[PDB]
């Protein structure tokens, strides 16, 4: 069983940049007849993956010029010269020497752009959800770069942890952002029993975490 | 025109079985192997086996050996795949591919792909619920507000605001998996609080299984 390991997960570049992605197997691809056992797949998201590269370094037909690869043993690469805006997408490298066949990671290709914190807002449960028997309390991460960000939710100044769901939106097509919705679940006698409700977002823009909240009965 | 085209997505319960199919033209089937693929929802891609079509000869990945079972018909151009006790943790897409051998190895074309959402849920329309602030505040620019997509079954919702009128700003986030089988996600909108009382925000969420539709004015 080959292991297939890529690097880095994710990749932050700009249109025109030279995008270089790596792929390391765990043993030679080198086969008998002197050709590499290596595949490069591309995938957007909802889609089936697309064959760029047969045998490491061979151009799939139908695949953009501005793609080549190479790469000796066991450390691969796949470059993409003149980025397009096309080539956001995931890209996953796999081996077909041995079986199983194993895959990567998947290393993805998102847009490059400013930092940029995020606007947090909080929302309480409303009184139609309470007059149901839950209650679930909401956290926005409005606009934001990178997408690295951590949600911390407080109740009566305790640290939450597996009540909480989070949901990031993909890439802004044109302001290259994220978004992201933490949703914190408590059942109505929970919450009854609690009064502030703190959403803590801790994120490379902000200088120190910032934390937004609400005093239960209070709105 | 070479194409492998697969059977509709499907719903299954847990401890059932579901038999994809991949259906091969413009070229030779019994020239070129089938794989079969699947990749989980926040998953990379993972290899299930392959099976010569002029043969019926199957490989399988040890984790997939019982479950999983390829079949072809040769007479029919047909690739199956079919994978037993389904859990929840089988839901996920797949794929076939068919892997070109003549002068080289390459896994040039894949078919579009099959959903298997593997649950024990029922169609259930969702419950809307308004995402606002505790209490309006004049002291920030642009103000938050949305509405909760809560509990209901399958995908998917498609929430609007205004009936369309108000575009710019909005972000719906992907649905999530609740324990209970069912989905629930949020839709928010951003606009200047500067306009908060003489301008109505109301969210048109839709979800066709259930045939319903809801608008829900917010604060």
């Amino acid at each position: 069983d080959i292991q297939m390991t890529q690097s880095p997960s994710t990749l932050s570049a700009s249109v025109g940049d030279r995008v270089t992605i790596t792929c390391r197997s765990s043993k030679s691809l080198l086969h008998s007849n002197g050709d590499t056992f290596l595949y490069w797949f591309q995938q957007k998201p909802g889609k089936a993956p697309k064959l760029l590269m047969y045998r490491m370094s061979n151009l799939a037909s139908g695949v953009p010029s501005r793609f080549s690869g190479s790469g000796s043993g066991t450390e691969f690469t796949l470059t993409i010269s003149s980025l397009q805006p096309d080539d956001f997408a995931t890209y996953y490298c796999m081996q077909h020497l041995e079986y199983p066949f194993t895959f990567g990671q998947g290393t993805k290709v998102e847009v490059k752009r400013t930092v940029a914190a995020p606007s947090v807002f909080i929302f309480p449960p409303s009184d139609e959800q309470l007059k149901s028997g839950t209650a679930s309390v909401v956290c926005l991460l409005n606009n934001f770069y990178p997408r690295e960000a951590k949600v911390q939710w407080k109740v009566d100044n305790a640290l939450q942890s597996g009540n909480s769901q989070e949901s990031v939106t993909e890439q802004d097509s044109k302001d290259s952002t994220y978004s992201l919705s933490s949703t914190l679940t408590l059942s109505k006698a929970d919450y009854e029993k609690h009064k502030v409700y703190a959403c803590e977002v801790t994120h490379q823009g902000l200088s120190s975490p910032v934390t937004k909240s609400f005093n239960r009965g209070e709105c | 025109e070479i194409q492998l085209v697969q059977s509709g997505a499907e719903v299954k319960k847990p401890g059932s079985s579901v038999k994809v199919s991949c259906k091969a033209s413009g070229y030779t089937f019994t020239d070129y192997y089938i794989n079969w693929m699947r990749q989980a929802p926040g998953q990379g891609l993972e290899w299930i086996g392959w099976i010569d079509p002029g043969s019926g000869n199957t490989k399988y990945n040890e984790k997939f050996k019982g479950r999983a079972t390829l079949t072809v018909d040769t007479s029919t151009n047909t690739a199956y795949m079919e994978l037993s006790s389904l859990r929840s943790e089988d839901t996920a897409f797949y794929f076939c591919a068919r892997e070109k051998t003549t002068y080289y190895y390459a896994m040039d074309y894949w078919g579009q792909g099959t959903l298997v959402t593997v649950s024990s849920a029922s169609t259930k329309g969702p419950s809307v619920f308004p995402l606002a602030p505790c209490s309006r505040s004049t002291s920030e620019s642009t103000a938050a507000l949305g509405c909760l997509v809560k509990d209901y079954f399958p995908e998917p919702v498609t929430v609007s605001w205004n009936s369309g009128a108000l575009t710019s700003g909005v972000h719906t986030f992907p649905a999530v998996l609740q324990s209970s089988g069912l989905y629930s996600l949020s839709s928010v909108v951003t606009v200047p609080s500067s306009s908060l009382g003489t301008k109505t925000y109301t969210c048109n969420v839709d979800h066709k299984p259930s045939n319903t539709k809801v608008d829900k004015r917010v604060e």
